[PDB]
């Protein structure tokens, strides 16, 4: 994404947020207006602010917009419930490269509903019957953590390992906490050959690190 | 018999610098409006208080044909109630403009190996521009105290720009040629009408 | 009534192309243009590219380097954007949206305008299968070193296209402790998922554990036994 | 002023082959300025190419120009029997000047001109004047030296000649020249001959005659 | 459709003036300026001046000042070009043409050229009056004999071999202007050399200006 946004806010009912988007010479400093979007899970994106300051005629105004040099700024007051959503920046670029329209990363925004929950993280090593079939799979299970934002690091040893990694987007449970997981992908000669692989969630500051071995 | 000249201002080998823009006057003569609106040739025909496909139907006092260069991304502020560098230091379009802003893309004529740069802006001035304000003036531009006494040097800039047409150019940053027609309304009578 | 309605869901193999329409009504459609803008599953928006529909005249972004077309038939009011030598990262919802910019006359430069109107969008997955069964592995049970006395086992259910899968444990005997984990979708367009349960480390000697993994749109049934193993 | 200089002066091609003009400018035209003309044998000029690479009105697909600063291009992708012709560049950037221009002529195999040398009529010696001609027949290419001697004196000053255009059957050229002496030179010499230097032949061939044989 | 019809031939005295009128139709015609280009025999295209049709307004090659006058007739949409102190090197056919290189209104370089092209008018000065040519034989596995045809004034003439019933291996040159003022033409027949003697070859000449025909029928000794 050509913007920066935080990856997530959270406030309580009734508190005062704000969600920063940062450009560069190019777009916001170059006098372009930037838009804000509300995503609902599995909706089309919502116009929420447009021209930096605007808000169409369905949107309160506990939703204000402002811009200054390269940056803007989305602040909601009195959070409500349904403010829970994704929060895309939007606008253009103009270079010699070309004209485009360019987004923020989005921020996941949290109404606090519940107290915050450490997640509980669970690492299975590859099962000997997928390493006959010549593949390798480490399975990390994220569970009961709130708010639904988490980052996972994956460790060959004490080194980091980004190729082969997939992660899920955390989805709600039945008692309203988050679940996630995450697989490392490896060749069996990869997973024989390491002293260990580790899964690493970070959670609101905390780490909950697992570690697995060849046995 | 007589037909409008929109061929020539349409057609002419160069256009001005936006700082510089050329005004043409339109009199006396019939005006074919439908050959320019459904031309291939534009990828702008925006209209204030007058409907173009309505323009073949309708008479006017005078017609005014003001016409440059600009980047692409430069034809918006060519509208009613904009700002920018194009807006508020080279033309200005008043909030009751009744006319049409046409522009098209003239990369293959305004770009050349080793970029094109004889097409000019105005970069400073002390105040914007009113409504058809022209500023042709080349005088050194103060951004600081120490005196200027007519050189270049610290805080003190010619104040016009050359823009860089290069033909690699991303459209934003392309030439485009702008005819912007004013349809003029005095109390006399209309001279330029449609067939 | 103003409404942009887009083409169905569309499964293609890695270097085939995909042609998704946006149909507009409760407007005039020639009076506005339409952006397209894309989302990688869990991932944010990106922009691809705009189209004039009074002209037709385009503005693609540099990274979809002459793979993206987009055309719109005034008679029927609908865009279409079509994407050729698709490839795993095209994997995307892709929405149609109008920026609200309308003048007298025509105008290309639509870019710098808010998108009020937006399509329900077209879920594009890049696979080389449009169905296939999973195949299941056993997690053999684990305790931690702080729970000694509990041990977590599962099933692994890897590489299978579309969803859902249904996991139960023991033929539905076994339900406390049961967590099945949503799948993720693979660079590849194929689902993997997991299924844990939490049991006593003490039962593990004496009690069988089969997870029951049905997929129905290809029609296939796995049980997999999960043994410890030593 | 800007010169335009068009090269080949002359393009041997036939049916269906491409053609390639070239139209070069002492200083940079603009684009915007630089018109291609067609001249068929006996017919006035047609505009062909305006702003170096549109086509005028009613002018077919096989026509194309192209080129930028002081380097222009006519190109006829495949030549038709009406594409044999002179085109003309034409620049308007600063005044207007034309191009010299470049013949379009059909390619045939070499031909040896077929030489005949003709002395006065005594109808004409009578009136005070000599004319020697000389006729080179059905000859390709154009390019052709005639050379007139007269008791192995080469002359020069004292003739004129023409080229007929290119025959529509066989693609070939003929050429006439004429020697001009006073009666009084004509009768102080002997030797009368037309020296012809042409591709077609392996050295010049000379015709003659001696005065009153 | 569009239509540029010009004046007929004009042969002229050194120091005499030539009007040659250009009738346009087809088109508004003060929507465009008319270029006028003339041709001497055998050599290219020279730029003579433009004028617009809408302000009268004038633009002559330097090589032509003060000695070129142009004019538009709009009633009747016809331009004219006035050539004054005419010389022998004035001699060519003049073309008239619909500019579009020039605004007529404005006066500002158009994107285009000259289209719709005159037929041309035939300008020729000479200090000659008419006269009648002089027809001389020019006497022979092939043989060539042919006819000269000199000093005559003005061009043009028509040759025919045996009253036209002869026309392969003919050829007949362009004429050439000798130093005289007068011209001098060839035309030749290529003929099987046993042909000669045996077969009749006759040179039908006119020379229309001066009403001069004359047959010469060609003999080998
Ligand atoms: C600018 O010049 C162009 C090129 O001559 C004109 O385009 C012609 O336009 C007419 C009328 O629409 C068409 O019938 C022809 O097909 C076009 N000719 C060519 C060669 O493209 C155009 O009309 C001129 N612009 C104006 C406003 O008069
Ligand atoms: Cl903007
Ligand atoms: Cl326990
Ligand atoms: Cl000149």
């Amino acid at each position: 994404s050509v913007l920066t946004q935080p990856p997530s806010v959270s406030g309580a009912p009734g508190q005062r947020v704000t969600i920063s988007c940062t450009g560069s010479s190019s777009n916001i400093g170059a006098g372009y207006d930037v838009h804000w979007y509300q995503q609902l899970p599995g909706t089309a994106p919502k116009l929420l602010i447009y021209g930096n300051t605007n808000r169409p005629s369905g949107v309160p105004d506990r939703f204000s917009g402002s811009k200054s040099g390269t940056s803007a700024s989305l602040a909601i007051t009195g959070l409500q419930a349904e403010d829970e959503a994704d929060y895309y920046c939007q606008s253009y670029d103009s270079s010699l490269s070309g004209s485009e329209v360019v987004f923020g990363g989005g921020t996941k925004l949290t109404v606090l509903g519940q107290p915050k929950a450490a997640p509980s993280v669970t690492l299975f090593p590859p099962s000997s019957e997928e390493l006959q079939a010549n593949k390798a799979t480490l399975v990390c299970l994220i569970s009961d953590f709130y708010p639904g934002a988490v980052t996972v690091a994956w460790k060959a040893d004490s080194s980091p390992v980004k190729a082969g990694v997939e992660t899920t987007t955390p989805s709600k449970q039945s008692n309203n906490k988050y679940a996630a997981s995450s697989y490392l992908s490896l060749t069996p000669e990869q997973w024989k050959s390491h002293r260990s692989y580790s899964c690493q969630v970070t959670h609101e500051g905390s780490t909950v690190e697992k570690t697995v071995a060849p046995t | 018999t007589n037909l409008c000249p929109f061929g020539e201002v349409f057609n002419a080998t160069r256009f001005a610098s936006v700082y510089a823009w050329n005004r043409k006057r339109i009199s006396n003569c019939v005006a074919d409006y439908s050959v320019l609106y459904n031309s291939a040739s534009f990828s702008t025909f925006k209209c204030y208080g007058v409907s173009p496909t309505k323009l073949n139907d309708l008479c006017f006092t005078n017609v005014y044909a003001d016409s440059f260069v600009i980047r692409g991304d430069e034809v918006r502020q060519i509208a009613p109630g904009q700002t920018g560098k194009i807006a508020d230091y080279n033309y200005k379009l008043p909030d009751d403009f009744t006319g049409c802003v046409i522009a098209w893309n003239s990369n293959n004529l305004d770009s050349k190996v080793g970029g094109n740069y004889n097409y000019l802006y105005r970069l400073f001035r002390k105040s914007n521009l009113k409504p058809f304000e022209r500023d042709i003036s080349t005088e050194i531009y103060q951004a600081g105290s120490t005196p200027c006494n007519g050189v270049e040097g610290f805080n003190c800039y010619f104040p016009l720009q050359s823009y860089g047409f290069q033909p690699t150019n991303g459209v934003g940053y392309q030439p485009y040629r702008v005819v912007v027609l004013s349809f003029e309304l005095l109390h006399a009578p209309a001279t330029v009408c449609g067939p | 009534q103003v409404q942009l309605v887009q083409s169905g869901a569309e499964v293609k193999k890695p270097g085939a192309s995909v042609k998704v329409s946006c149909k507009a009504s409760g407007y005039t459609f020639t009076n506005y243009g339409i952006s397209w803008v894309r989302q990688a599953p869990g991932q944010g928006l990106e922009w691809m590219g705009w189209i004039s529909a009074y002209k037709g005249n385009t503005n693609y972004a540099q990274k979809l380097q002459g793979r993206v077309t987009m055309t719109t038939d005034t008679s029927t009011s609908t865009a279409y954007m079509e994407l050729r030598s698709l490839r795993s990262d095209d994997t995307a919802v892709y929405y149609c949206a109008r920026p609200d910019y309308q003048v007298l006359g025509y105008d290309f430069w639509i870019g710098y305008y808010g998108m009020d109107v937006w399509g329900q969008g077209t879920t594009v997955i890049v696979s080389s299968a449009s169905t296939k069964g999973p195949s299941v592995f056993p997690l053999a049970p684990s305790s931690k070193s702080t729970s000694g006395g509990t041990a977590a086992l599962g099933c692994l259910v890897k590489d299978y296209f579309p969803e859902p899968v249904t996991v139960s444990w023991n033929s539905g005997a076994l339900t406390s402790g049961v967590h099945t984990f949503p799948a993720v979708l693979q660079s590849s367009g194929l689902y993997s998922l997991s299924s844990v349960v939490t049991v006593p480390s003490s039962s593990l000697g004496t009690q069988t554990y089969i997870c029951n993994v049905n997929h129905k749109p290809s029609n296939t049934k796995v049980d997999k036994k999960v043994e410890p193993k030593s | 002023e800007i010169v335009l200089t068009q090269s080949p002066g002359t393009l041997s091609l036939s049916p269906g082959e491409r053609a390639t003009l070239s139209c070069r400018a002492s200083q940079t035209v603009s684009s915007t300025s630089l018109a291609w003309y067609q001249q068929k044998p006996g017919q006035a000029p047609r505009l062909l190419i305006y702003g170096a690479s549109s086509r005028a009105t009613g002018i077919p697909d096989r026509f194309s120009g192209s080129g930028s600063g002081t380097d222009f291009t006519l190109t006829i992708s495949r030549l038709e029997p009406e594409d044999f012709a002179v085109y003309y560049c034409q620049q308007h950037d600063t005044s207007l000047t034309f191009g010299g221009g470049t013949k379009v002529e059909i390619k045939r195999t070499v031909a040896a001109p077929s030489v005949f040398i003709f002395p006065p009529s005594d109808e004409q010696l009578k009136s005070g004047t000599a004319s020697v001609v000389c006729l080179l027949n059905n000859f390709y290419p154009r390019e052709a030296k005639v050379q007139w001697k007269v008791d192995n004196a080469l002359q020069s000053g004292n003739s004129q000649e023409s080229v007929t255009e290119q025959d529509s059957k066989d693609s070939t050229y003929s050429l006439s020249s004429t020697l001009t002496l006073s009666k009084a030179d004509y009768e102080k010499h002997k030797v009368y001959a037309c020296e012809v230097t042409h591709q077609g032949l392996s050295s010049p061939v000379t015709k003659s005659f001696n005065r009153g044989e």
